[PDB]
Order: C-alpha cells, then structure tokens, then sequence
RNA sequence: AUAUUGGCGAGAGACCGAUAGCGAACAAGUACAGUGAUGGAAAGAUGAAAAGAACUUUGAAAAGAGAGUGAAAAAGUACGU
RNA sequence: AUGGUGAACUAUGCCUGAAUAGGGUGAAGCCAGAGGAAACUCUGGUGGAGGCUCGUAGCGGUUCUGACGUGCAAAUCGAUCGUCGAAUUUGGGUAUAGGGGCGAAAGACUAAUCGAACCAUCUAGUAGCUGGUUCCUGCCGAAGUUUCCCUCAGGAUAGCAG
RNA sequence: CGUGGAGGUCAGUGACGAAGCCUAGACCGUAAGGUCGGGUCGAACGGCCUCUAGUGCAGAUCUUGGUGGUAGUAGCAAAUAUUCAAAUGAGAACUUUGAAGACUGAAGUGGGGAAAGGUUCCACGUCAACAGCAGUUGGACGUGGGUUAGUCGAUCCUAAGAGAUGGGGAAGCUCCGUUUCAAAGGCCUGAUUUUAUGCAGGCCACCAUCGAAAGGGAAUCCGGUUAAGAUUCCGGAACCUGGAUAUGGAUUCUUCACGGUAACGUAACUGAAUGUGGAGACGUCGGCGCGAGCCCUGGGAGGAGUUAUCUUUUCUUCUUAACAGCUUAUCACCCCGGAAUUGGUUUAUCCGGAGAUGGGGUCUUAUGGCUGGAAGAGGCCAGCACCUUUGCUGGCUCCGGUGCGCUUGUGACGGCCCGUGAAAAUCCACAGGAAGGAAUAGUUUUCAUGCCAGGUCGUACUGAUAACCGCAGCAGGUCUCCAAGGUGAACAGCCUCUAGUUGAUAGAAUAAUGUAGAUAAGGGAAGUCGGCAAAAUAGAUCCGUAACUUCGGGAUAAGGAUUGGCUCUAAGGGUCGGGUAGUGAGGGCCUUGGUCAGACGCUUGUUGUAGACGGCCUUGGUCUUGCUACAAUUAACGAUCAACUUAGAACUGGUACGGACAAGGGGAAUCUGACUGUCUAAUUAAAACAUAGCAUUGCGAUGGUCAGAAAGUGAUGUUGACGCAAU
RNA sequence: CUAUCUAGCGAAACCACAGCCAAGGGAACGGGCUUGGCAGAAUCAGCGGGGAAAGAAGACCCUGUUGAGCUUGACUCUAGU
RNA sequence: GCGUUGGAUUGUUCACCCACUAAUAGGGAACGUGAGCUGGGUUUAGACCGUCGUGAGACAGGUUAGUUUUACCCUACUGAU
RNA sequence: UGUACAACGGGGUAUUGUAAGCAGUAGAGUAGCCUUGUUGUUACGAUCUGCUGAGAUUAAGCCUUUGUUGUCUGAUUUGU
C-alpha cells in the first residue's frame, strides 16, 4: 500500500520466494509421491490477507 | 516484430506523447535491436524517428469572429442568452462609474 | 444499496495481525485479539469450542523444549561427558 | 488398596477398511471461506526392476504410424483390475 | 440457556479535515432629491441579507408501475425528477452491542440476517405431526366398535387375530 | 436364499493361473438364487457343521460422485467505428509498424496519490491452460532485474478517546477511577583535585503511557541519467539540528555599545532562579484591491503547413528554480500643526480636540524588481561524417500590451448567531537581578568564517466499465489536486488543440414479434380507474399582471411585441501636457582636438590592429526651468492608448432569424400537513416523523431524572430555576 | 440493434413414461381406461390454448394441550424504592 | 344465417340517464380469457378519522401510497421445406 | 458466340431548385487621398442580376439503347 511497514514488508518478501514452482529434481527422487505445488498462490485468484 | 517497447522508448527520450512518435516499417529489421534509451537516441538525430509536428488548431476563424463583434456586429438580441446582469452587472457599471467621479473630483 | 453497491464502501481495516499468534485477530480499536487475546496474560480457551482448541495445545508448533524431556528423563538427567568403551 | 479419551513407552482384537475408520492412511487443522469468534474438505495401489520409449517417417508442433522395452503396455505416468 | 465475536454496511454523538458552476429576487444600513410648518411621507442610486429561488457537480428517488427480471447487476440501466452553501455531502480516528446498542420512529439499522445479530456448546433439544423404513416361499389372518381421559388428526380397557 | 467376519472340517481351489467384470450361451430350483462354457485379468478364495452382526434394496423434495434429453439450442445486441498495406509467424477481423476514419473534449477514455492490492512494474523465451470468438498478444506461463533520503513522511506533540500505578470492589476471569484518601521526582550553581562524583545550601513539583503517515511540525532546489529509480542516483547550488575549537570584527581605565525628539536602526554589541507575554492557534459567506499560474495579443529572431486563386497568412521555440544581497505595500505608529464656512473617505459610512485633513518619517517584507545560482542549463535551427561506439564548429534563446478573463493566494473589511467557531509539544521575547569580568586583556561560540555527524523504517506499479470490494476481467460502489480554444450567463450541451484509446465476437440478408428513437391527413381525451406516456410554452429584451394575504408574497401569475446578416450613428475611459526674452544645468550634453584608464579583443618579442571610439575640458545650432515683464485667466483645450457594453438608423435575405444544442404548460378551486427538513437502505416519501411556537410536571444537590454486581463508581455536571430532566 | 442464416464459443429451468381428439364412467371438468373419430418420415420460424406448466412441504382458515412479539385489575415472582 | 352501438357517473358485476340505430336479446366455454394486458377494488406491511377496548388492538367502516417473474420444451394452431 | 448477357456511357422520365467562375454607372453606405469631383476611384460591403428555368442526382425493385470493354462449360447426382 506504497507507505507500508517492516511488518507487512516481511510478509510480502516470505511470500515472493515461496511464489515459485517444484525444481525438477523433486520428481525424480526416490519414493516421490510429489507431482504439484499444491501451495502456489497468485494475486487474481486469492488474497493473502496479510 | 514487437515494437511497443520502442514507441514507448522513443516517447520519453523525444518527450512527446505516443501519438507523435513516427517508427517507419520499411527499416524496421533494426528497430526491434534498440533496447535502450541511448539506442533510442541515436536513432533520432539520423532521422529514422521524426517528431510528427503538432496538429495545428489555427485560430483564424476567432481572429476574423472577435473582430466582427469588436466593430459592432452580433450584438442584437438573438445573439444573447443571459440576462442583462449576467453579461455585465450592474455593480461593475456602477463601480466603474464611481471610481471616475471619485478621482474627477479629487483631481 | 444494502448489497452489491454498499460491498465496496468498504476499504478499512477491523483486525490486524496479531503480535502474539500471527492469526490476524487484533482488533484494532479493542486492542485484543479475538483468537487468543493480547496484551492479557492468558490465552483465552474456552470448553464450548474444542476444535479451536486441538487447532493451538501442544503439538501444533515445534516443542522446541519438550521434545528433549522425554529423552532427558528416559535417562535419569545425567550430567557430564561420556567415555571411551572401545573401538 | 481408588480414578485417569492428557504426556511418554509398549502388547493386543470375532473392530473399520480408505464415499468405511479420527476431520486428516497422502506437503491435515493443509488448501480454502469469513473483517471475527469459527467453519474445513478432495486426494492411496504403472511395473519386479523406468527398462518409462533409442532410432525411421509424416506434421509447425502437440501427436500418429512403425520399431523397440517389458511376461503382459488391452501395465506407457489423464498408468492394478 | 451458557460462553464468546461483530458499528470496514448502516443507526447516533464527539475530535479532526475536506466539497458545494452559473442566473433570479431583493431586507437592513447608507447617500442624494422632492413635498410640507411640524410630525414625517414619497422618488432615484448603493447594499447584500435571506434554514428563498431556477438550475450543474453531489445526495436521494417520484413516475413510466419503461428496460432487465435463469440480468451488466442477490435490486442495476434510461428518460422524466426533489434539493443544492446548509437542522448540507463525506473521508479518517473514536464511543455506544444482543433481549443489548442507536433510532427527526418506519419496529427502522446493527457488515445481503433481526418486532428481536453471528458463532460454538447443552443438542442426536421435544413433537399426539408429514416421509422413508432394504430377500423368497408356506399357513392363519382383522379394525375403524364398548368405557374413561382438557379425549376427539392420541392413549388405556374390552373386542376381532396369531 | 444371500452379505462382512470367527471356531472346526474337506491334508478343499489356485500364476500351465483365484478373486472381480462382460456375456438376447447352457443347466437346476416356483422363488430368494446356485452351477457351467467363452472373453477379459492377475493374487487370493470356496463347500459343509456351528457362532457372530455396522447383513440384503427403486423412491425418505435421502448423502457423495458422475452422466443425460433439453442442446449444439437460449445467448455471446448499452458506452455513436472501423478500413488498407507490409513485417513476423505452419497457422492474422484482433500482434507490431505505416496510412487513413473516429472517440474521450482536460469535473478525461489525461496526468499523481490516500485506503486497498503485493510484484500485477521491466526484460528474455514461450501457448498445454485463463483472456465466455481467436490469437506467435497479455494484468497469463518459466526464468531474472528493479524501490538509494540530515531536508519527502513515519519518528515527536496532542484532540475525541484508550489505559497502567497508589487505591476501592469482585469467589473470580477482572470492574471503577488515572490525579482522585500514594511520604510518587529529577534537576543548575558550589565541593573538585583518594570526592569516582559524594557532600554542604539555594532550589522548582510538574505528578506513567498511548492516541490523528490530509490536525501542530527545523531544514533543499534545478539540469540530466534506467528495460524498470529518484525532491532519494550523477553534477551543480543550498539550509537546519547536535557537538569542538579557534581565526576575524564589536565591547572596554564613561569595565558589560552607540545614533535618531520618536515610532525605531546599526551583522555582533554579558547574564541565572523565578514570573509574565507572543507565535504555534485556526468559523462561514459577500464584494473590493493586489500577486502568481494559465488564457488573449503586437514587434523581431528561426523551423514546419497551404499556395487552382488570396492571405505583411497558420502552427510552433523564445524558459529560469531552492537559496542570498539591495529594494519594494496596504494596515499600524511617530514629530509639527490645529479644525464649523465641519472635513477626509471605501464598491459597501466610518473616522477626527482621547485630535483630522496636510507636511515629513518609522515599521512587518506576503508578494514583486535587479543581481548571484545561471547560461557553460534547457529549447529552436545550419555544416561536418562516423555498419559504429559519436561529437565539433557554431547562431538566437529578445522587446512588449491589455483585461469585471478562469484557477489560486493574500490584505483591509462588512453580514451571521440563545452555533462567535480546538489542545499540547515546541520556539522566542520581556521584568528581574543572582554570578562573573577590566587594558596588557577578560569576555564575545543566539556576529562573519572554519571542522565533524545526522541512526531505523517506506519509496517499484494500478488506483479502476480488466490491478480495490462485490464467488468472475460483473453497466454497481469507493476520497482528493491540475484542467485549454470557440459559441455560449455558465465547470451546461456541442466541435477541436496536448495526452490517451480505437477496447469490450464477427460476416450476409437485413421476416414477423420486440427494445430504443421518431413522423402522421380531419377531429381531438370521444380512450382510460385516472390525459398515465408523448405533446405544446420554455433562452433574451420591451409592455402588462388579478383573487387573496401573515403585506414579506402570489408574480418569469395570467397575457402580448421582437430576435438573422451587412453598412453605419450615438454613449459610456486612462495617461500626458497652463506661455514667451535674458539667464544656471541644458548632470544625453552627440558634435571638432586630444589629454591619457582611452585598456582587453581583432609564452617575451617582431611591430599589427583597433583605442569600448570612452573617464577627463570645450567658442558652440547643443524638447524641463528658480528671477523679473504682458495679466494672467476663462472657454477648457490639444496628443497617445486599449476594452467591451447599451441604445438607435437605413439596407438585405422564397417573412427566416433562442434557426443545431440548451430550455417553465397555465388558470379557477376543494381535503389535508404551516414552511426548510427526515425515515420504511431492496415494493409504501406520505396529510407519517421531525421542526419553531404553546402549556403542564419534578427538582435549591446531605437533591430531580438515569446507569452499575459491588465501589472511596458514575451521565446530566467544565452544570444552578432565563437550568436540567419528563411530557 | 435483436430476433433469422453462417464461422468460433456454448448453459440453465424442468424431466413417473411420454405427448391427436369427442363422449362415457372415474377421486363426480385424465395424454394414456372404454367406445368411436382417425392416423405416413425428417423437420423449420412464430404463437400462446393446454401439459389443472415452472418457481416455495400457502404467508388466508383450522388443528396442535407448538412458539414468538406486545398488552393488562390474568396467575406466580422479581431488580428498584 | 346475419347484426346487437357510441358516451356522462361509478373499480365496478349491477344500475340510472344522454343519443343514434332495423335493434341496442339473454347467455355458456375452470362465474371463457393475467407465462394476453391493466392493477382501478378487495387482500400483508406505512399512515389518518369515527365507534368499541383501561390497554396492546378490533371494525362488510371511510381515505391515501403500495416490486406482479420464466417458454431456448411437447402438443394444438398459423406459415415453410 | 446470341438483333445473348453484364459493366460503363448516351437519350428519355423524374426529384430539385438556379449553381462553380467571371462581369456589372446594382447595392443601405463607410474613409483615405489626387488634376479635389456636376458617377473620382480606390478597399470593404448582407445581398441582386446576366451565362444558370441551371447545377446535382436519376436506380439500387424507372424506360430504352446498333456505342466501349468484358464473359460464355466448374463440381455433384439420377434408370423400368
């Protein structure tokens, strides 16, 4: 909201590096059951809510 | 090719809008390779990006209109659609008149 | 407009993040969060909600502290070094 | 000597077998909805072993037809029957 | 019934700021002139008042009972509308909370819900009242009648039946 | 009969193949069902004597999941818009570029933000999925980059309010109050030379903390630079705060300054406790004056456009910041002077013996002017050639004018009130006199200069008929600054310049019935419950206007006459000048000589150029004047300048003229609410509520009304009968 | 501008099974029962009679020994005084 | 077989008048006809007056304001292949 | 391969209402000037007149046409 806080800033910078895809090396381990990332968010479809 | 980035780029280094921005398509094989300001600037002074002067909006009608009324023409009562306050009121007459009598008589 | 048009008058904010739990629950204007309750000094638990309760007793984090008891009785609390048997 | 669906460590059953059994056999108090107290699922079984398809051809490719792998792909990952 | 959450929507108060083209009408006060003996009275200028007025921005919505009515829309669109510098419109902070708040009252509003909020527990609340009530064959096989009951869309007793 | 499991048995069946599934193939039983053959398929299962139960299915607007007909149908129709060519690409109504045609028309379909969103911002590559058509395009996909602060804000203060102590309640979670029944604190001088900082006195008493990134607030701007950043980065130029130390100046044996009669001034020109004062600090509306930005426009220096004909034509550049020196206004005040024959004076009538008019000065410095910053900056143009990385040489960047013009700021005012329209932090000043001080120098760090540091957090983008909220990219809602030209009263409608889009499925005929616009000969509300919908007048100027009334209104009542274009007429202002002859300056003194700053400019010197043709003196023809004269005055005149407003006269047009847009139907009455206003946000806007007015009631606080579970608790109450409370 | 046709996209409402009538009886105004009339693919655009069409286990009436809001010289209590 | 009207009042069925005309006859079809229309009346909720009730409220009382939705199905009908 | 057809053009019919340009001692008049006038012309001047009873349009569902140019064999289906 352009004049943020550390605390809301945090948050956002968590969000960015956990806004990424598997590394394909994940599929190819042993006994993988991991096909997804269930846990992708984005900014249309849902909302942080901080 | 896309060039939307260059007509954007070729905006803000000549410093008119996008409507003003000439980007011809017979040299266009080079265009696509400027992807920076001082590309861009270079290919200004050649003369591949000219500045596509103003539109003009010649005021010769008003010119020729103004002076109409000025000599006394269009002054009946259809030309008017405001009252006789409106157009001048009668506190600015009146004030007009005064400050003339006021420095008249201290003169 | 009680529906549609009256739901985008709304661009405040009632709760905020709680320094305590994180759960955005801290009610700004009452300054307590609702899920667990802060400043107070004691995490509100009521009996009438159990599933609010299993979602925060012990086991929900890390136990950083008392995964370490068990082991540390299961042995008597010892103290010191160890020594050399063989090999 | 008495009680103890909480915590740890174990042994069991004419119990349930994954639309059942705890909400959760799975990155389950997870995704998600609600400004909030709260609510809250779906999801197991390719094959012994990826050996999960070299290479030929068509197509822009996605793919197809062969070939090949594999007992068997009427087992080819949108995979027991 | 118990225990918690909610005024970011709207209801009211406070603190803090913000917004309201252009015309009409014309009050005091003032100036000059005229009349008359006085009292005082008329004429002509300013003057801008006035919870006034026509009318944009804004706020509501009267009518077409128009459009749509499995819609752009859980109430919107078009025309026609009332008001528009004030008991005006509104942002932010804050205060008031469930049989309690707030109400220029309509039992109106209380975050699509309210002549009585939302959530969880008691709770699988109770129902003389509707609905459903899961294989075959063989044998026997009825009643809507007596008496009592705040009893007559129900029971108990006797009867019919196995 | 059958289903899940348990005990026993058939040394039961079985990967040369169990279970499961399919099978208008066969057999048995009346039936519940059982057996076999074939195909499919790969790990367990069956008969019998018994035991056990979460044991049977068609529906309970039954639970979960899936699929149908409807159906390739309804529909993908608001926001006036598309077309051609090339490029890329396997694949263009949609991507890009170019050329047209349009729209938003600057209360944007433009530029920035608050809340909100959180990487949507930018680059590369890319189309399985989303963009209800498509798509090599994207606010999508995979990978990366990007947010720079002593000055902008948060930080700090406090408002309404929240709330911790001491306390009082409450079994208690906790409730009351927050300065009240609390002995609640640090602080300058001196001691110094173990005193580190204690100690001996002068002292003051406030009395937690939080609480408004549009309330108060110490300090900065310009040029330029990225794919995405800037008042933050580069360059240049500033100012503020905290601290340390000097240099320079003033002060002084009249030891802590002078001048002016005065308002006050001069860069500095001692000074504590305590007290006082100012700023912060501030209602709304109306007109007027002035300033800035913009608008209009003349001359000149350049460029671009038209040029069948005409146009000294049209458009465009000509700009200057924060900060600093000098200077500049209303208002206000000071010295002389003294007033009626009252006078000054604003658009708006206030002021004057509590002392005017007049003459002379002081002050705040908003603003404005010259200069520095700073023209070496930016802008408009000509030559040079660099696949390039790029620059050099260069010219101008100038002088004006007007205005009820719009926006905005400010000043002196006036109107309004039973509303007169915030607090604190902080900063400064005055009274006071403690304390210390001279020249052999002591102060002076609120005089000039010099030195150091300014920590943390935010800075990207949207801000909306695709970035926020409405399950969605949903015609809905969401706060605010800037805003041009013309017609026009106008921020109205309509067209355009800057800027931005050209976006929301398309192609062809374009039946009925529709939705939205319209037009209809004669009559005309005969239609309908009701003229409901449409229609007419509807701008401006002149004439004219009744019943009634609370005398203010009704009333643009009702009802009449004109409106275009060309050529004219008249009226409405500003600024300057009220003489001749001799005389002094003709403070321009140009002109003739040069005297010598007459010099730069065109590494010493050669000798070449101008002296910038200019300080300094002239014998001079070189339109302002003090003195005398005629006699000085009337009539008032003459010269320049640029605005619109009003009225009138002829002519003219197939009698058209508010020609498009824009824009009141009117009158006689009746019922009822006095009026302005308010409510059933999503079927009732009303004669309903409210309002002023009137009347009644309770109450003199050891109280009246009301709250709380208590309280050493509260609301009225920061109140007092002209008040509060209930009607 | 739709509706119409075409290129692409592509639901829902509803659905005992389906859909030609007269008369009769019948739960006493059925498309299917009976008696007669009649009946020839596949369909397209309108239309509105009908399918007692669709939307909700009628907001009207009654019953229930079912409630709720309000009122009071109903009954029983109660904070306050 | 054919024709049986135009208007004032009332929501009006009904009724009473004006007038023409040859005449202004009675009726049925779910008291024909609202997925044909209107919403004037009765019929939710706002509000006023009169009577009744101590009251909240009651009245064929009188009056004003009061969102009326879907066919993209089958048959029937109207046209077409 | 036809006094065929089509597109242009021509003529007719019709709607319309008298243009573009030039010229005019037409024009309410307005002012400069020079030989200063017995129309003095220059500049402006709504409008009017003469060619212009014209100009434009004339078929998309008007009529005719020997004129110029151009076209005349693609696919599918059918038997007692």
């Amino acid at each position: 909201a352009a004049q943020k806080s550390f605390r809301i800033k945090q948050k956002m910078a968590k969000a960015k590096k956990q806004n990424r895809p598997l590394p394909q090396w994940i599929r190819l381990r042993t006994n993988n059951t991991i096909r997804y990332n269930a846990k992708r968010r984005n900014w249309r479809r849902t909302k942080m809510n901080i | 090719a896309n060039l939307r980035t260059q007509k954007r780029l070729a905006a803000s280094v000549v410093g008119v809008g996008k409507r003003k921005v000439w980007l011809d398509p017979n040299e266009t094989s080079e265009i696509a390779q400027a992807n920076s300001r001082n590309a861009i600037r270079k290919l200004v002074k050649n003369g591949t990006i000219v500045k596509k002067a103003v539109t003009v909006h010649s005021k010769s009608r008003t010119r020729a209109h103004a002076q109409s009324k000025r000599e006394g023409r269009h002054s009946g009562y259809g030309k008017r659609k405001g009252t006789r306050e409106a157009r001048l009121p009668s506190q600015v007459v009146w004030i007009r008149r005064l400050r003339v009598l006021r420095r008249l008589l201290a003169k | 407009g009680k529906g549609t048009p009256s739901f985008g008058k709304r661009h405040n904010k009632s709760h905020t993040l709680c320094n305590r739990c994180g759960r955005r629950s801290f009610h700004v204007q009452k300054k307590t969060c609702s899920s667990c309750g802060y400043p107070a000094a004691k995490t509100r638990s009521y009996n009438w909600g159990a599933k609010a309760k299993r979602r925060h007793t012990t086991g929900t984090g890390r136990m950083r502290y008392l995964k370490h008891v068990s082991r540390r009785f299961k042995n008597g609390f010892q103290t010191g070094s160890a020594s050399k048997a063989s090999a």
